């Protein structure tokens, strides 16, 4: 029995490039591992499961390529909505075309290509290891919430609701 | 007595008093963005032109701030003060309409004197009544 992506990968990062060109087959291997670690399959091989905790991290593009300002986000996006209801943190990461933002990411490029230095800002960027240990070392701790925040998490949340409650 | 206070210069000083809000003072009367956002309230009821009651504007005001979540509904009560101070500025009149159901009873029909292109020129400088038109 051959393994795929989400096998070797168990503990960590596991990343999808162009989304909406997949099928059926593999929305649904991702949804039952997007809503719970544990993945069951009975074919005329085996039926077993297996356990594999995993972040999804997933990068789409929409129906004609790039947005639509007089279609709706619903529309734009082909996803469901149990895909997208589960999907906590979605990133509308749109380019607007401006006069004066556009000349820094132009500047960047032009610096990045020029030579393998970052700009002369006050700060280093800090090397693979020793965020890698930072990652590893606050990945022990277990933080309690209050009722301080107990309390404005409860009325955040009624009024979400409501707001969100066409 | 002017220039003996002091120690056609006065039909200058009254037609002003008369010529404004809609033009330049309308914006003097809404300080608060919800009064600029409860005068727009007052003309989207407008299109059922009936008796435009203090109800019925709220009814339209809760079922839009439902929709687009611009602030927290308010209440009534507010509802009540917060038209009274569009009424003293000289904007909206207030009158004890008729309604002949049991006895001569008076429910409070509202009258605009603005129009809406003196209207779509101050609300297009604020995006914030744009979702709500």
């Amino acid at each position: 029995l051959e393994g795929g992506a989400l096998v070797l990968a168990d503990n960590g990062i596991c990343c999808i490039d162009e989304f909406d060109k997949m099928d059926e087959s593999d929305r649904t291997a991702i949804h039952e591992v997007m809503e719970q670690q544990t993945i069951s399959i009975s074919k005329a091989g085996i039926n077993t499961t297996l356990n594999a905790r995993t972040s999804i991290l997933a990068a789409a593009n929409p129906l004609y390529g790039r947005y639509n300002p007089r279609l709706s986000p619903l529309d734009n996006i082909n996803l469901p909505a149990a895909l997208l209801s589960r999907f906590d943190i979605l990133f509308l990461m749109l380019d607007i075309p401006s006069r004066d933002d556009d000349e820094k990411l132009a500047e960047h490029v032009t610096y990045v290509h020029m030579h393998n230095k970052q700009p002369d800002l006050d700060f280093t960027p800090v090397e693979p290891s020793k965020m890698r240990e930072y990652i590893a070392y606050a990945k022990t701790k277990r933080p309690v919430m209050s009722e301080a925040v107990n309390d404005y998490v409860v009325q955040a949340y009624i009024r979400l609701r409501q707001d969100s409650k066409d | 007595e002017i220039y003996e206070l002091e120690k056609l210069n006065y039909i200058a000083k009254v037609f002003s008093k008369f010529v404004n809000n809609n033009s330049t003072r309308t914006r003097i009367a809404k300080l608060n963005i919800q009064q600029k956002l409860i005068l727009c309230t007052i003309i989207q009821s407008l299109k059922l032109n009936s008796d435009a009651t203090i109800d019925e504007s709220f009814d339209h005001y809760i079922k839009a701030i439902t929709k687009t979540d611009t602030l927290a509904p308010l209440q009534r009560n507010e509802f009540l003060e917060i038209c009274t101070i569009l009424e003293t500025c000289g904007l909206v009149s207030i009158k004890k309409t008729k309604c002949k159901g049991k006895t001569k009873r008076f429910v409070d029909k509202i009258d605009v004197d603005l129009d809406m292109r003196e209207f779509y020129d101050e609300m297009t400088k604020i995006s914030i009544l744009k979702p709500f038109l």
